[PDB]
RNA sequence: AUCGAGAGA
DNA sequence: CACTCTCGATG
């Protein structure tokens, strides 16, 4: 687990925005059901935005 | 590419709602009361303590008594992976204890150093499936695309090529033993 | 300037970024 | 879709079309109405497939 | 430069997209489509384009957002069996 | 491939005004309507068949058999 | 003619109010479900209908 | 509906009640089960004037059932209707006791006349589920079309 | 309900009756605790519940994009700032009431106008 | 001819 | 359980 989610998310996010994080690896936060998904697997179909 | 299920007997109205699991080729469905104890988790409450994580939720805890129930007559690890192993004298144990290693939720870890891990993983299922059970979240969608993986060019020629290349290597064992 | 918001127009020009690195097969050559 | 609020019970955000064919689909209403279609082509098939079978 | 981002659908699940950069802005014609107005405030992200919602061969189709959907479907299928040039060499 | 000899629907010949549309359109800097007028082309059928054509034989001599 | 596209628009217009105010009652938990069936159901059957109505 | 009434709608609702099915757990808002001592003086100081009059052998555990005051009106039946029902369920065993009416608590008091703690949830069980207070059975529901 | 466990073995008590003194005495069959029970409510099942309605709320709950923003006062600190939601119960027969959290006070209100 | 694949109404 | 052309690898 871990607490203070939201620091962490906007860390992992900007990681991923600057590169150092692979941009194809997808990170979701849930909010109401507490919980933090990051998903580095393969045959994801993504898109750009 | 194993296949885990929690299943939830007693529908709407029954009174033998207990929960219990499928572990891979082994006979009978064993309560998760049980798995948990062979996992090292032998006392009530610890156990709601990894499936209920909140002690005010009553109605969860409620739905969990008749599990405790269930699993009210193993009270101890070697007993638990004894009566796994009667599934399936003490080898049963080291067989049982060998499926909670390299069978049971394999995607975490197969090592040896890892129960707590698999415990809090079951009773997060059990609780999504209470979860749904209670009401309180609906169904998995089964035709979500985000829970779908396109398999291209590169992971059929990997599958193809460790068949191939293993059988490669298995026809060179097969030759070195020849000489 | 260089800090003005997008038009709608402009969006063929990032589209046009896109597939001019990409191409038409990027899933299979990747 | 993600470009309307959760727990959006109105009607563009349920598959209504105002538009008209003539004035032209917007692609909210143009993946609904893509929605639609589906449904219509596959219950299409399951039809001529049933019925193929009730009559022979 | 973090402009653009990826995103799959699970992570699509928690995010508000605008459908046009023209609903980041605070007498009409009646000709034009209706338009339902914004009324989502908190965007995360914007679509680059709505027609990128195609594939290929639907993107032969003019006007495909005045057509029947099946239309759009059996016009995809009869594209791929119509002649001409499909190599130089 | 190559541009149409003569118009299709009308039969008005257009074959020898291909040349002379990419002058009026490089030299001169006109733009295609007023090209396609100067050309005499004002039935829409000749102007798009023009208009509409692709020279592809131009990348078809880019082989050396 | 514009003015049948008027009152076409203006048509919509009224019909997506008459929704609004239906979703507005069923969210204040003033709306009686028909017997037999979910306020949730009751306040579909009304959304749809109205619509319909409206589409035709 | 019958050749004689036919546009007499009031009948038709009559009819409807008499058809539609409508079980206990239908209607029943929450279950509980209380270890209440004395039997003339309850916990609870909501069933005090409960007690108090149904007074002008048993068992220390109650059962106490919480109706829906709105689903009472929607089937149109009483609380002595669906009291007097599970009376002639369980007839002798099952001491029954409830609230009028015109309460604002729909409340319904149950007690059985070792291990019996974990014996009377079957029983309620068998109180929601296997209990018809009106109308047939598989007929779900019933819509007056004219 | 909200029941408890063993002091020594943490393992559930089941309850059980004292009949010379008529109370209720929750043991422990794992090895010979017994406490006194707080409450005469043993066991308590709920057909028409209210609770999962306002799941979710959490304090990061005003950074969630997808959940819409009302015009409503809050009756509390009366901050117009709100995020609202209907019932989180996955329910087939649910009210379509809405529930209201301040995104300055932290406040659920509903719009329920019954109760 | 025997098995899979594309497509036509 | 519900007529064609076709392709393209196999015995
Ligand atoms: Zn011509
Ligand atoms: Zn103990
Ligand atoms: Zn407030």
């Amino acid at each position: 687990v871990h607490r203070n989610p939201a620091r962490l998310m906007e860390t992992l996010r900007t990681l991923r925005r600057k590169g150092d994080i692979n941009p194809e690896v997808s990170m979701i936060r849930d909010i109401r059901e507490k919980e933090l998904k990051i998903f580095t697997d393969a045959g994801r179909v993504y898109r750009p935005l | 590419i194993s296949t885990l299920q929690v299943k939830l007997y007693g529908r709407e109205g029954s009174s033998a709602r207990t929960i219990k699991a499928t572990l891979p080729y082994i006979k009978q469905d064993i309560p998760i009361v049980i798995i948990f104890r062979a996992l090292g988790i032998i006392p009530d409450g610890e156990i709601l303590e990894h499936i209920c994580y909140d002690v005010n939720d009553w109605q969860m805890l409620e739905m969990l008594k008749p599990c405790v129930e269930d699993g009210f007559v193993i009270q101890d690890r070697e007993t638990a992976l004894d009566f796994i192993g009667r599934r399936g004298k003490e080898k049963r144990i080291q067989y049982a204890k060998d499926i909670l290693q390299k069978e049971f939720l394999p995607h975490i870890t197969q090592l040896e150093g890892f129960e707590s891990r698999k415990a809090f993983f079951l009773g997060y299922m059990i609780n999504r499936l209470l979860l749904c059970a209670l009401d309180r979240k609906d169904q998995d969608d089964r035709d979500h695309f985000g829970k779908k993986r396109l398999d291209l060019a590169g992971p059929l020629l990997a599958q193809l090529f460790k068949t191939l290349f293993k059988k490669l290597t298995k026809d060179i064992f097969r030759y070195m033993q020849r000489t | 300037d260089e800090s003005a918001p997008i038009t709608a127009e402009d969006s063929w020009a990032v589209i046009s970024a896109f597939f001019r690195e990409k191409g038409l097969v990027s899933q299979q050559l990747d | 879709l993600p470009h309307f609020s959760k727990d959006d019970y109105s009607p563009e955000s349920k598959g209504f079309v105002e538009n008209s064919y003539l004035r032209g689909l917007t692609p909210q209403e143009f993946f609904f109405h893509a929605m639609g279609g589906r449904e219509g082509l596959i219950d299409t098939a399951v039809k001529t497939a049933e019925t193929g079978y009730i009559q022979r | 430069e973090g402009l653009v981002e990826y995103i799959d659908a699970e992570e699509e699940e928690s995010i508000l997209i605008a459908m046009q950069p023209e609903d980041l802005e605070p007498d009409v014609d009646p000709a034009k489509r209706i338009r339902v107005s914004h009324h989502a405030t908190t965007f995360t992200h914007c679509e680059i384009h709505p027609s990128m919602i195609l594939g290929v061969a639907a993107s032969i189709i003019p006007f495909p957002d005045h057509n029947q959907s099946p239309r759009n479907t059996y016009q995809s299928a009869m594209g791929k069996q119509a002649m001409g040039v499909f190599l130089t060499n | 491939m190559i541009v149409p000899v003569r118009c299709f629907s009308c039969g008005k010949v257009v074959g020898d005004k291909w040349e002379s549309y990419l002058n009026l359109l490089q030299e001169d800097e006109l733009d295609e309507g007023t090209a396609l007028s100067r050309l005499g082309l004002k039935r829409y059928c000749c102007r798009r068949m023009i208009l509409t054509h692709v020279d592809l034989i131009e990348k078809f001599l880019r082989y050396n058999p | 003619d514009g003015p049948t596209m008027r009152e076409i628009t203006e048509t919509i217009a009224e019909a997506k109010k008459k929704v609004l105010d239906v979703t507005k009652e069923a969210q204040a938990n003033l709306l009686t479900a028909k017997h037999g069936m979910t306020l949730r159901e009751s306040f579909e059957d009304n959304v749809v209908r109205f619509l319909n109505e409206a589409r035709d | 509906l019958e050749p004689g009434h036919a546009a007499d709608q009031e009948q038709a609702k009559l009819i409807r009640s008499a058809i539609e099915h409508t079980t206990l757990k239908s209607v029943t808002i929450a279950s509980e089960i209380y270890y209440d001592p004395d039997p003339r003086s309850t916990v609870i100081p909501e069933d005090e004037e409960i007690i108090q009059l149904h007074f002008s052998q048993q068992s220390p555990w109650l059962l106490r059932l919480e109706l829906d005051r709105a689903a009472m009106n929607d089937k149109d039946l009483t609380m002595g209707q669906v009291g007097e029902r599970i009376k002639q369920t369980f007839k002798n065993d099952l001491f029954v006791i409830w609230s009028e009416d015109n309460d604002e608590k729909l409340i319904i008091r149950c007690r059985v006349v070792a291990e019996e703690d974990h014996m009377l949830k079957k029983i309620e069980n068998t109180m929601l589920e296997n209990i018809t207070l009106r109308g047939v059975e598989n007929i779900e529901r019933v819509v007056m079309m004219k | 309900t909200t029941f408890r466990f063993c002091r020594d073995c943490n393992n559930m008590l089941y309850p059980r009756e004292d009949k010379e003194n008529n109370r209720l005495l929750f043991e422990c069959r794992t090895c010979s605790y017994v406490e006194e029970a707080g409450s005469p409510l043993v066991y308590r099942h709920e057909l028409i519940t209210n609770i999962g309605e306002t799941a979710g709320v959490v304090q990061d709950i005003g950074s969630d994009p997808t959940l819409p923003r009302s015009d409503r006062e809050c009756p509390k600190c009366h901050s117009r700032e709100n995020v609202f939601f209907q019932s989180q119960q996955r329910r087939k027969d649910t009210s379509m009431v809405l529930f209201f959290v301040c995104l300055s006070c932290s406040h659920i209100f509903t719009s329920d106008q019954k109760n």
